[PDB]
């Protein structure tokens, strides 16, 4: 086509996405992790993650105001991914990169499973 | 603005 | 912070938010213009909009499902604008720049608005 | 990925 594009348009968004989440304005699920609770958009969980496309796209699971994940997920890896979703940014360190990269896999979350494989393939 |  | 940040996650999320809409999925708002009918995302609406930011943060129109706009919006406007909303690209053209330019101060989008002002201002 |  003869389209023009604006650079800045998703990246936008995304940042706008993002305050409606920190507002709580119209999150539509709670996913719980253990003892933590995190609300969220549907729309861009599916977007970041092959596991929640998988869950929201169900005839059933799509009407769910509530989504528990698996128990060995850890709260604070879902936090750092749920945090990137939004973002872009991820918070990887020595400390947590195990629990990120074992809850991006379940997440289904390629890019992020393939840079925590490289900084944890240059620390051996 | 950009021609993509 | 210490983030590393993955460059094309907004575009990826945006790209994926516009499959979505293309198959009708948690589509939750119809935006009627006069004889036509678009469905889309309340979040995304607001995400790229001030009147729909408006709109959608309001208590009574938030839980609406269907919005009319101002019987003078033409539809195609409307679609070129939504279609840039999903994707970052704007078919702007001789032909529909001022239906553009039209919907999108209405619609409160602020870049496209400044980029139809100076598509117009060459030609003069 | 970048160092933002
Ligand atoms: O690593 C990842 C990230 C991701 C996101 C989605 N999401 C969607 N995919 C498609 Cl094709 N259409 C609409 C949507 Br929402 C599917 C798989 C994966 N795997
Ligand atoms: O030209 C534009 C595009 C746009 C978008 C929004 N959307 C939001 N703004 C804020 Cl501050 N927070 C969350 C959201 Br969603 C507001 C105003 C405008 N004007
Ligand atoms: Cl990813
Ligand atoms: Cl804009």
């Amino acid at each position: 086509d003869s389209c023009i594009q604006f650079t800045r348009h998703a990246s936008d968004v995304l940042l706008n996405l993002n305050r409606l989440r920190s507002r709580d304005i119209l999150t539509d699920v709670v996913i719980v992790v253990s003892r933590e609770q995190f609300r969220a958009h549907k729309t861009v969980l599916m977007a970041c993650s092959g596991l929640f496309y998988s869950i929201f796209t169900d005839q059933l699971k799509c009407n769910l105001s509530v989504i528990n994940l698996d128990p060995e997920i850890n709260p604070e890896g879902f936090c750092i991914l749920l945090d990137f979703m939004y973002t872009s940014r991820l918070n990887l360190r020595e400390g947590n990169i195990m629990a990120v990269m074992a809850t991006a896999m379940y997440l289904q979350m390629e890019h992020v499973v393939d840079t925590c494989r490289k900084f944890i393939k240059a620390s051996e | 603005w950009v021609i993509p």
